[PDB]
């Protein structure tokens, strides 16, 4: 009989992973209205608040 | 009866000219955050006087 060894890879990302740690901004004070947001999706800006 | 309706001090020297008083103030606010935010807000404070002869 002839052993045998296996080998297998990691996968590289995720959905919504910050990729590299260069020089980011992350905005925590925003709420989600009316609907649901996915990771790894764009969002938009109905109104930011004056006050 | 002015010197008994209001207070009398004695605060001032014979040779003052002028007296000063001062005032401080702040401002500030606060938000709903979450795990990863970089956009806390900031606070200040301030300050004035006035003048009398």
């Amino acid at each position: 009989q002839i052993n045998a060894s296996y080998q297998r890879d990691m996968a590289i990302a995720l959905p919504g992973m910050v990729a590299d740690t260069s020089k980011y901004n992350i905005d925590g004070a925003c709420v989600v209205n009316e609907g649901d947001v996915l990771v790894g999706a764009a969002v938009q800006v109905v109104q930011a608040q004056a006050v | 009866s002015a010197l008994r309706v209001f207070p009398v001090t004695t605060e001032l020297s014979p040779t003052d000219k002028t007296f000063e008083y001062m005032t401080f103030d702040k401002v500030g606010t606060a938000q709903i955050i979450a795990d990863y935010t970089d956009d806390l807000p900031l606070v200040d404070a301030l300050g004035t006087s006035e003048f009398g002869k």
